[PDB]
This record gives structure tokens, sequence and C-alpha cells, in this order.
């Protein structure tokens, strides 16, 4: 966690403002699509199984 | 003025947080899928087995050809009967 600090405290405008920023857009939307198509998985498996 | 450096390590300190909570809302997504797959393994191969049917067993008393065996189930009953082919 010590780099991630010294990038957010030494360049907090070269990083935040495009970086940072959409790196995490694009990881949640990733996580999102990964954790609905799981769940639709798992319902289907589960109907399955009872 | 609040400071840039300190609303960016707050941005920062967020979204770490977010990404934390919906990383343990994926390894509980991902303990369900690893507990529900050896279930539905075990689930399918006891379907599987369901469907199969036991076999007699008896003794062999002779042989008259090729394709034919005098064979004595257990029962008492003897039986004259066929060899599969690739035996």
């Amino acid at each position: 966690e010590q780099d991630g600090i010294g990038e957010e405290v030494l360049k907090m405008s070269t990083e935040e403002i495009i970086q940072r920023t959409r790196l995490l857009d694009s990881e949640i939307k990733i996580m999102k699509s990964e954790v609905l198509r799981v769940t639709h998985e798992l319902q289907a498996m589960k109907d399955k199984i009872k | 003025m609040a400071d840039p450096r300190d609303k960016a390590l707050q941005d920062y300190r967020k979204k770490l947080l977010e990404h934390k909570e919906i990383d343990g809302r994926l390894k509980e997504l991902r303990e369900q899928l690893k507990e529900l797959t050896k279930q539905y393994e075990k689930s399918e191969n006891d379907l599987k087995a369901l469907q199969s049917v036991g076999q007699i067993v008896g003794e062999v008393l002779k042989q008259l050809t090729e394709e034919k065996f005098i064979v004595k189930a257990t029962n008492g009953p003897r039986y004259v009967v066929g060899c599969r082919r690739q035996l």
C-alpha cells in the first residue's frame, strides 16, 4: 500500500484524473459482468441439482 | 479549500473500500461455486449410478460349444447360456 500512497500523493493530477478513474471503472464493469454471469449460472445449476 | 492531495487520497480510499466489498462478494460467490461444483458432480454421479442393474452370480460347469456354456446359478437352477464375444 506504500506504493499506492506514494503514487496518489506525488501524482495528484497525472494519475487520479485519467489513470485511476478509468482503471477503476473498467475493473468495476468487468467484475459486475462476471458477478451477473456467475449468478445466472449458479441459479440454473441449482435448479438442475434440485 | 480542501487539498487536491487529500481529495485524491479520500477518493482512492473510497474506491479501495468499494473494491474490497465487491471482492468479498466475489469470494462468497467463488466459495458457493466451489461447493456447488462438487455437490453437482456427486448428484450427477448418483443419478448415473441409479440406472444400473446387477448381474446374477453363477458357476461354469462345462463348455458345450464356442458360444454355449452350462452355468449353475447359486440359487440352484442350471442354464445353458452364451458368452460375451470379447471374452
